[PDB]
């Protein structure tokens, strides 16, 4: 693991000592090395996780989404010109660089024994991404944007800092198996309801659960590629991965206290599902999508099978892929028409011919297409939460009627019927914009092929 | 003036805090606190206008009716058990009078009026060294009186500066104000700790200390008073603009950042207690301050303003000072967060 | 755009909450969300009930 | 059998490996347990080294004919 | 008589087309191009996807899995070998418990 | 926690630190600091309008040579910190063992759980 | 009208306003001396005879 | 205690409650602020002469040089407001708002 | 904080001033002398708590 | 050659930074020195 | 002052009623007296009798709300038979914010007060019961 | 620098580089009339060092190299079209107007200091009393709105009380008729097509609020139009009268130390240009100065600090 | 033809050495090297170690 951190640091000098018109093929190589280096990691076996350099160690709940990360990042690294090749140098070199160490944040957040360290990696998480989206935003409310970011994260995540120093020093450290192989059964008086609320309240805020969720898609609408790209498939992911980490405390008060959340979950979940129904703006109901998925995951994580577990770490992974490639498709169309809104951009499917393929084949990627890693994941969360309860079934079948209906709609709207002819700039579709569609639908595709990889730790 | 007077009266204001932080007998630290004033008063009124007149003058009424109520509690100390050792007091009532003697000297939400009207009448390195000396040397007295103090004060004082200092701070455009709000909100950070361990709250002033004396000189960098001002600061130099992002966000406090460390182990030797009502409290008014800090850098370094020309004459010319100390105190203020091992290098 | 900027965001001025739109907005929100409250604490008691009688057809029911 | 040559790690190192780990991660939880109730029975009582704050010094007090005998 | 600027309408809408009618989607320089085209085209898919590929296709035993076949397969051979009942229940044994009385 | 008999004052390195090893050379925490150190550097030729990454060789090495003899001192007082903290609570800890007690290792066998089946 | 605007004025326009409107009266001080002092004495007096702190 | 302390002692808080509550001018302020040195002045001595402490009997006199000196900082700052205005009232003060 | 070049430069400058029991300059004592004397003989090497007690 | 008037400084002075130099190397050999005899006072000791 | 406050929490709660509502309304008058030595304090009021009507309005308005809370107190834990549930208290504290709403003549504010008032009620009561120490340990 | 402290503490003072050889002239006259004839004249005849007009590329010609930079960068004053057509509302007058403001200020900075050391004294030309002159006649003309009138009025409020007014003024008048000969029969084009009522307009708010508000401050010397060469008559007037009036009376070295320090890092001076107020005919968007500010940091010896600059030297920066 | 372009062996050196430095770490950590309960066998033949 600290193979893996220290040539991501070495790799932070590398943009600032390569001169120009040179910097781009250096980052882009070099970044892919450290992908194949990262698929390395890969040993996990049996009885343990793998631990080591005392602050690492290893479930398969960090290996998928790590290589997540290490492999979405030069992807990423790729994606983001067109947008900022007319800017400056400077400014160039400190973008490439603001991103690189927003990698290194997010590792030393994944492979975090200590849950002080992970908290502090965290806000590290938090930190540049407001830089990102606040300098390279490409429109008027951005500002505001990065404003209700922050502060919905600090102050939903503070006082999670509070009740974690209570849990140091009550019991011990927190070393993850120390957390484990000693937890005591906390009662329920209502200051262990009050730390539960604490903890899954600051993570609650970062998911969203419903309640808390227009944080996000202001963030998403008003966000560079690359900011978007890592803030929804990193960020959410992240906070589930945290989630699914600190579950394994105040187990016999989670059943009693655990009730409301799962129907605000639902009933946002729907909710959620209809407002992306009919909304303008293209760009965001990808961002609704987002909510959709994770509050299913919420619902995944507040029940507690492994069955659950499994269909949530399916889901994480492959809407992260999903919603990054989709956003990628939606920054393709803004920069081929200077619009961000969506009835403006009719036809296409005549014009740049096989695009429509990406749109399909990412449309049905979120439509859970027959052996999609996203229908696995639904499933065994339907699966897991009818055998939670025999009444949940109406308003998961009625989610999948509903988000099928609304991929239906971002097809054959945006992409269907008849071009606008007004418009003449539209372009061929460049070889950068296949190759990026490349490197999204391959590894979901190899995931479908065998994905016995990337299940939970409760395997 | 003239620089030997000058390097004379420098001299003195630190023999005033030298002479608080060395003695063992009460009336030498009164005398140092009176010194402290007499020499601190023509730093201020450098230039002459009205404005240094008056905060000097707003400034010397406050600072001259803590002392008397300062030696007040002395006097009360020795109408009861007679001697003069720096010590436990021996009355609840002169502890009171002497947290609320330091309370006036040192800017409490009950006594803190005077701080933004004197920050802002006066240039900056008047305001410097008041900032920075005298929210040194009172914190001395109150290490050497920490085992008599009913608590009521520190916490009423402490968490009535954090909410006055934090709610002050939305409506201010003028930057000095901003800096006097955020004052009082690390003096309740820096007092509200301080009757269950000592060694934070000194630790946390000499953060304090070193994060202001960042935020001086990047104001030094040119003379600013509003934040339209640092919109040029933009428009004349790039790496100031950085600097001004890195170092509010230091005063904010985040966690990848060394402005965290004064809340971190704080509230971890503070809820070894267990206070948690009170910390967890303190902790949104610490996230309510970071908001102005935000506005300026939203106004600064992140967007840019319109701007004007005769900056294209500015451009020629080299922004020519010298910064005191500059790069030391800006790469130590700020990435020191994997030093938290050296709180114990204190006592 | 105009429409667009009328659909989206100048929604919110104007607004003041009134008597119509806060009852419909207490309705909207917080009544199914109760509904589903009651009908899942239902089912929950429900189950637990019967389980807690040792008659649950658990003949095998593995994957829970 | 050639990446489990080449790559990897045996489960004997890493399972002793894991089991150092436990051991020394569970010494430092035990002596912070440890020193936070040494802390608070030292400064409840006040029987040790850590709490104590400056009293009174005995080399400047004198004793010489004085006087005055009733003193 | 009201202006409140002195920029330009900007900018032109320079499409990277018409000018370098073999390029890929990035900025002009017909080189380093083809140099990024190779980059990618090599070290992401040829180097990366397909070796990737190769490494999750076999690997040891993910998760110990063969070893339970191979296991499972001895032990219930042994289990209808010797007599005993297959999976007895009480994992642990209750001559192990001291469990609390009335 | 204050005197602790300092009579003796602040007194940077007591006597009493000489019996501990210092930090050796090329410890991972003063190479910290020294990297810090040439970061110092190079924000110092950021101020001024001299190019950065050159014309500032020397005042490099000074700062780089400051940060890691400060950092250097400032290591061994925080090791005498923590030796002397940890003798300290074991002297506490030997002087009066009767009121810390020594509670029993009970097995499994007999430590009672509730159990309370999460479904 | 559930995510917008009721969302919107729950969380973000009630904490906002409600600071905006301590501030407006914390900082609207008019510039004047005797209020200043006499806030003293009163905070003095009501920390000596109503809410004790010499006890 | 005593009887003469109760009444010293009232006399310091009126001349405190005289310092702070003022109405017009400045010098009447700082005039009070010099009778509140009296009283400390008056304190302490009787203190240290009834205990027959001879050893620090620094404290009164030095006290009072000392107070002293900041009545002549003060004094200086009066004038010079009244320099820079017509007269020494609370009001031309009311410039530098909050 | 509270630093001892009092007691590092060894000479007493301040400690004269302090209590009484000292070189009062002609040797008299004052009124409350002996009472002082035992409550600081009482206090002395104590840790200022266990004192109060 | 090509500046008018106002080289302000560029020129390089050479007392600073031979005294840099100089009090940065003494500093260096300082450090050692301290170091070898810390070693070889805790082998003595212990 | 601490001897009203360990009035108001010397009664039990319990049916030994409206010496609670009594006991309220002093926590009304002190805050009156709090909010109205300030802000005649630092207005000028121009003139006195002005002055004197907004320190009446403010200690009016707080003991307003200390009897109605301490009113809704009462009888709810009369009703209900539960002296330790929080949610008695959390229906007083919205009763309250109502009350000061409607005596401020406005809308939101007694609805966000309702809200707020609501929740640190029950905050109050919560912490009281389950038992969180009064403004220090200060022991460590 | 060699300064800050050290040089007042061990250099005495700066009071032996005085007087009556270091001194402040400044000659001032209508436009193209009392020029550079007279100025040399004193110059050469009273041993008294010349600074020339200040023009538009003194930012130009004061630091670096001497060639001009291009008017994207030091301008956009356009000075001929402001001649041509001063009354375009697109910004053409008030610009130009702010820019002359600043030369003159700077060079006046410039020769402050070298009156404050090694003397011997300089005279200026069209100083910048003259150019509130120039304004408070411009709207008299009526080309720009109040408003920016105000912010005129502000920066002369906040820059020129700092410093000290110049011992003696040389005001020459020549009438209507003789300076629209002389520009009629220079050959300037864009100088040809000027009016002649703001040439009017000059003359009588020059009479009027100059003259008056002088005071004894700034000592004149009101001189007649053919009383030019003529060069005894005024040596022998500066040499003949006695300095009795204005602030340069006594100093003595304190105020003296403090404008020598206030003179150098010239930023100082120019902290107080930008209020802003923002102007509708002044602010520029930030996009047009970013792609100029990347133009300027291309241009050969503006980048990063010419005394250390590479590609034209100086082999030292340390290796 | 390292001197020639020496950009591209940047990232294999901080590997390189990520990965001695993990070398040095597992041969600080290891105690326990045979006092498992489960992994107890008598080491043989050659020299003195079985595993690192
Ligand atoms: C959302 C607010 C979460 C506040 C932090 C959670 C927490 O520790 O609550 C319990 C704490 C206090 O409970 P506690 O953690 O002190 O638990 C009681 C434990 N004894 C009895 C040993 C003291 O309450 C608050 O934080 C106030 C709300
Ligand atoms: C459960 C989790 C709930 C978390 C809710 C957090 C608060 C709500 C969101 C915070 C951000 C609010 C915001 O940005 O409001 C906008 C407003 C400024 O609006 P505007 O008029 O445009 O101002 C121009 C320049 N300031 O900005 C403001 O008015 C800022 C006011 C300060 C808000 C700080 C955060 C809350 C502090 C609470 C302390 C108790």
């Amino acid at each position: 693991m600290l193979k893996y951190i220290i040539p991501t640091m070495m790799l932070m000098p590398l943009t600032w000592l390569s001169k120009n018109s040179m910097i781009w093929i250096n980052t882009t190589l070099h970044s892919l090395l450290i992908s194949l280096t990262s698929l390395l990691l890969l040993n996990q076996f049996g009885d343990n996780s793998l631990n080591f350099s005392l602050t690492f160690f290893s479930d398969s709940l960090s290996t998928p989404l790590l290589i997540l990360t290490m492999w979405l990042l030069p992807l990423m690294l790729m994606a983001s010109q067109h947008h900022l090749s007319k800017e400056n140098l400077a400014r160039k070199k400190l973008f490439i660089s603001m991103l690189i160490l927003l990698q290194l944040f997010l590792i030393m957040t994944f492979t975090a024994t200590e849950l002080i360290f992970f908290y502090i990696m965290f806000e590290a998480t938090l930190v540049p991404t407001l830089i990102i989206i606040t300098r390279w935003g490409n429109q008027t409310e951005r500002l505001n944007a990065g404003l209700y970011f922050l502060f919905y994260t600090l102050a939903g995540s503070l006082p999670l800092l509070v009740a974690l120093i209570y849990i140091q020093n009550t019991m011990g450290s927190l070393n993850f198996l120390i957390l484990q192989y000693w937890v005591q059964p906390m009662p329920n008086s209502w200051s262990n309801t009050f730390m539960w609320l604490a903890c899954m309240m600051a993570f609650m805020v970062k998911m969203p659960l419903y309640g808390l969720h227009l944080w996000l898609p202001k963030a998403h609408v008003e966000a560079p590629i690359a900011g978007s790209m890592v803030l929804a498939a990193i960020l959410l992911k992240l906070g589930g991965y945290g989630m699914m980490r600190i579950t394994l405390l105040l187990n016999p008060i989670t059943d009693f206290m655990a009730y409301p959340f799962i129907m605000l979950s639902l009933w946002g979940m729907i909710m959620t599902s209809s407002i992306c129904l009919r909304q303008t703006d293209l760009k965001s109901l990808i961002a609704y999508s987002s909510v959709s998925h994770m509050a299913l995951v919420i619902v995944a994580i507040l029940i507690q099978t492994p069955w659950s577990y499994m269909g949530a770490t399916a889901l994480m992974i492959a809407h992260g892929l999903t919603s990054s490639m989709l956003f990628c498709l939606a920054n393709s169309n803004y920069e081929r028409v200077h619009s961000r809104t969506m009835i403006l951009a009719r036809g296409l499917q005549t014009l740049l011919p096989l695009m429509a393929a990406w749109w399909l084949l990412a449309s049905l990627t979120n439509l859970a297409l027959p052996p999609s890693i996203n229908l696995i994941g639904e499933l065994f969360v339907v699966m897991s939460t009818f055998s939670w309860s025999n009444i949940t079934i109406i308003l998961m079948g009625l989610n999948m009627v509903i988000t099928a209906l609304y991929s239906l709609y971002m097809l054959i709207t945006t992409q269907r019927g008849k071009h606008t002819h007004h418009i003449n700039n539209i372009l061929p579709s460049f070889t950068r914009e296949n190759a990026l569609m490349s490197l999204h639908m391959l590894p979901l595709l190899l995931l479908s092929l065998n994905p016995k990889i990337i299940l939970g730790p409760l395997y | 003036m003239n620089p030997i007077i000058l390097i004379i009266i420098l001299m003195t204001v630190m023999l005033g805090t030298i002479i608080v932080m060395i003695s063992t007998h009460w009336l030498l630290i009164w005398i140092g606190f009176e010194m402290n004033m007499l020499a601190i008063i023509p730093i201020m009124m450098k230039k002459h206008n009205p404005r240094a007149t008056e905060a000097s003058t707003k400034y010397f009424l406050t600072q001259s009716t803590a002392s008397m109520l300062l030696m007040m509690a002395i006097i009360i100390n020795l109408m009861f058990s007679g001697q003069w050792t720096v010590m436990k007091l021996f009355n609840p009532m002169a502890s009171m009078l002497m947290t609320m003697a330091l309370a006036m000297k040192l800017g409490m939400a009950p006594f803190h009026f005077w701080v933004p009207e004197v920050t802002q009448g006066i240039p900056l390195s008047s305001g410097l060294i008041l900032l920075t000396w005298q929210k040194l040397a009172p914190m001395s007295v109150l290490y050497q009186i920490l085992p008599s103090i009913n608590l009521d004060l520190i916490l009423t004082l402490s968490i009535l500066s954090i909410t006055i200092g934090g709610w002050g701070g939305l409506n201010q455009t003028q930057l000095r104000k901003i800096m006097a709000y955020s004052s009082i909100a690390h003096m309740g950070w820096m007092t509200a700790v301080l009757l269950y361990n000592p060694t934070m709250t000194l630790l946390n002033l000499i953060i304090y200390i070193i994060m202001t004396s960042t935020m001086f000189t990047l104001f030094m960098a040119n003379s600013t008073t509003t934040t339209l001002s640092l919109s040029h600061t933009w428009n004349k130099a790039p790496i100031m603009t950085i600097l001004v992002l890195i170092t509010l966000l230091s005063m904010g406090g985040l966690p990848p950042l060394s402005g965290f460390m004064p809340k971190w182990m704080i509230i971890q030797e503070m809820t070894k207690n267990d206070s948690i009502i009170l910390p967890t409290l303190m902790a949104i008014t610490a996230l309510l301050n970071l908001y102005f800090y935000m506005r300026l850098t939203y106004s600064t370094a992140l967007t840019m303003f319109p701007s004007t020309n005769n900056m294209k004459m500015k451009w020629q010319f080299p922004t020519t000072k010298r910064m005191t100390l500059l790069p030391t105190m800006t790469v130590l203020s700020t990435m020191l967060l994997p030093l938290t091992p050296i709180l114990s290098i204190l006592e | 755009i105009r429409w667009t900027c009328a659909r989206s965001a100048n929604v919110y001025p104007n607004f003041r909450p009134n008597t119509k739109t806060s009852l419909l907005g207490a309705l909207f929100g917080i009544g199914p969300l109760i509904f589903w409250y009651y009908v899942f604490k239902t089912d929950r008691d429900r189950k637990e009930k019967l389980i807690q009688e040792g008659k649950l057809d658990r003949t095998f029911n593995i994957s829970y | 059998r050639w990446i489990a040559r080449t790559f990897f790690d045996a489960p004997e190192k890493n399972y002793e490996r894991t089991m150092a780990i436990l051991q020394i991660e569970s010494e430092k939880a035990e002596l912070r347990l440890k020193e936070l109730e040494v802390r608070r029975l030292m400064r409840a009582k006040g029987d040790g080294p850590w709490f104590q704050y400056p009293t009174i010094d005995k080399a400047l007090i004198d004793h010489s004919p004085k006087a005055t005998p009733d003193n | 008589p009201t202006l409140r600027w002195q920029e330009d309408p900007e900018p032109e809408d320079e499409n990277l087309y018409e000018k370098n009618p073999d390029s890929h989607g990035y900025d002009k320089d017909p080189a380093v191009d083809v140099w990024n085209m190779r980059v990618v085209f090599f070290f992401g898919f040829s180097i990366v996807l397909v070796l990737g590929s190769t490494f999750v296709a076999y690997l040891p035993d993910y998760r110990m899995q063969e070893w339970a076949r191979r296991e499972a397969e001895r032990l219930v051979k042994y289990r209808e070998a010797h007599g005993l009942p297959l999976m007895e229940s009480n994992c642990f044994d209750p001559s192990k418990i001291q469990l609390p009385e009335d | 926690m204050t005197g602790r008999q300092a009579r003796a004052p602040l007194q940077f390195l007591p006597d009493e630190a000489r019996s501990l090893p210092p930090p050796k050379l090329t410890d991972p925490r003063l190479a910290y600091i020294g990297f810090l150190g040439y970061c110092s550097g190079l924000i110092d030729n950021a101020i001024r309008r001299r190019p950065v990454l050159s014309a500032g060789l020397h005042r490099q090495f000074l700062y780089i040579t400051s940060f890691v003899f400060v950092g250097y001192y400032l290591l061994k007082r925080q090791d005498y910190m923590y030796a002397v903290r940890d003798h300290d609570m074991f002297s506490y800890i030997k002087s009066h063992p009767e009121d810390f007690p020594e509670k029993d290792k009970k097995t499994y066998r007999e430590v009672f759980e509730e159990f309370h089946p999460v479904r | 009208l559930l995510d917008l605007i009721w969302l919107e004025t729950i969380l973000p326009k009630t904490i906002s306003l409600a600071q905006m409107k301590m501030s407006t009266t914390i900082t609207s001080q008019k510039g004047l001396i005797k209020l200043y002092f006499l806030s003293f004495l009163i905070t003095i007096l009501i920390s000596t005879t109503l809410l004790n702190f010499h006890e | 205690m005593s009887l003469v302390y109760m009444n010293i002692m009232m006399a310091f808080t009126v001349s405190l409650t005289g310092l702070l509550m003022y109405r017009s001018h400045l010098m009447s302020s700082l005039l009070c602020l010099e009778g509140m040195m009296l009283s400390l002045f008056i304190l302490a001595t009787l203190m240290i002469l009834n205990s027959h402490f001879t050893l620090a009997s620094m404290m009164p006199i030095i006290l009072l040089v000392f107070a002293a000196c900041e009545a002549a900082l003060g004094l200086s700052l009066l004038v010079m407001v009244s320099n820079t205005y017509g007269t020494d009232y609370v009001q031309n003060l009311n410039l530098l708002q909050c | 904080p509270f630093f001892d070049v009092q007691k590092k430069l060894g000479v007493d400058l301040d400690h004269w001033m302090t209590i009484q029991s000292a070189e009062q300059p002609h040797r008299i004592p004052a009124r409350c002398h002996a009472f002082e004397k035992e409550w600081i003989e009482c206090a002395h090497g104590i840790g200022s708590i266990r004192a109060e007690k | 050659k090509f500046y008018i008037q106002e080289p302000p400084h560029g020129s390089p002075n050479w007392l600073k930074v031979g005294l840099t130099l100089g009090t940065s190397a003494f500093l260096w050999i300082y450090l050692i020195k301290q170091h070898n005899e810390d070693v070889l006072e805790y082998k003595r000791r212990n | 002052a601490k001897t009203l406050l360990h009035q108001y929490w010397d009664i039990p709660e319990g049916t030994e009623c409206h010496r609670k509502t009594y006991a309220a309304t002093s926590i009304g008058g002190a805050s009156g007296l709090v909010v109205s030595a300030y802000s005649v304090a630092l207005k000028t009021p121009t003139s006195f009798l002005e002055g004197v009507a907004r320190t009446g309005r403010y200690t009016f308005t707080a003991a307003a709300i200390g009897a109605i809370f301490g009113l809704t107190s009462c009888i709810s834990a009369q009703v209900r038979e539960k002296p330790d549930d929080p949610l008695n208290y959390l229906i007083g504290g919205c009763a309250g914010g109502l009350t000061l709403g409607a005596r401020t003549r406005s809308y939101g504010i007694g609805a966000a007060a309702c809200a707020y008032m609501g929740l640190t009620a029950a905050l109050v009561k919560m912490g009281q019961l389950e038992g969180w120490k009064v403004f220090a340990e200060p022991k460590v | 620098l060699q300064y800050g402290p050290l040089a007042y503490i061990l250099g005495e003072k700066t009071t032996k580089k005085m007087t009556e050889n270091s001194k402040l002239i400044t000659v001032d006259g209508n436009i193209c009339s009392g020029k550079s004839k007279l100025a040399k004249e004193v110059a050469e005849k009273l041993g008294l060092k010349h600074f020339p007009e200040a023009g538009i590329h003194y930012a130009d010609s004061t630091t670096g190299d001497g060639k001009p930079l291009p008017v994207r960068f030091s301008g956009n004053c356009s000075l001929e079209k402001f001649y041509d057509d001063p009354k375009s509302n697109d910004g053409n007058s008030y610009r130009l107007q702010a820019w002359l403001y600043a030369s003159r200020l700077l060079q006046y900075a410039d020769a402050l200091e070298h009156l404050l050391s090694t003397g011997q004294g300089v005279v200026l030309e069209r100083s910048i009393y003259s150019d509130f002159v120039f304004l408070e006649a411009m709207y008299r003309q009526g080309f720009i709105r109040k408003q920016c009138v105000d912010h005129y009025n502000q920066v002369k409020k906040v820059t020129v009380c700092e410093y000290l007014p110049p011992h003696v003024v040389i005001y020459v008048d020549v009438p209507v008729s003789e300076v629209q000969s002389r520009i009629q029969k220079k050959g300037n084009p864009h100088e040809m097509k000027i009016t002649s009522a703001y040439l009017q307009d000059i003359e009588n708010v020059y009479k009027g609020t100059f003259l008056p508000e002088m005071s004894e401050k700034c000592e004149v010397l009101q001189y007649s139009a053919w009383e030019a060469e003529d060069a005894e008559k005024v040596v022998e007037d500066i040499q003949y009268l006695k300095y009795d009036k204005g602030p340069w009376l006594d100093q003595d070295d304190r105020k003296l130390h403090n404008l020598r320090m206030l003179v150098q890092d010239k930023l100082e001076v120019l902290n107080y240009t930008s209020i802003p107020v923002f102007l509708p005919e002044v602010t520029i968007g930030a996009h047009q100065s970013d792609r100029v500010f990347q133009e300027f940091t291309e241009l050969p010896g503006r980048k990063y600090r010419a005394g250390y600059n590479e590609d034209v030297g100086d082999k030292w920066i340390w290796l | 033809v390292v001197r020639d372009h020496w950009i591209h062996v940047l990232v294999p050196v901080g590997f390189v050495f990520g990965y001695y430095l993990d070398r040095k770490n597992d041969e600080k950590l290891a105690a326990f090297r045979n006092k498992s309960l489960l992994y107890k066998r008598e080491l043989k033949p050659n020299e003195e170690v079985t595993w690192k």
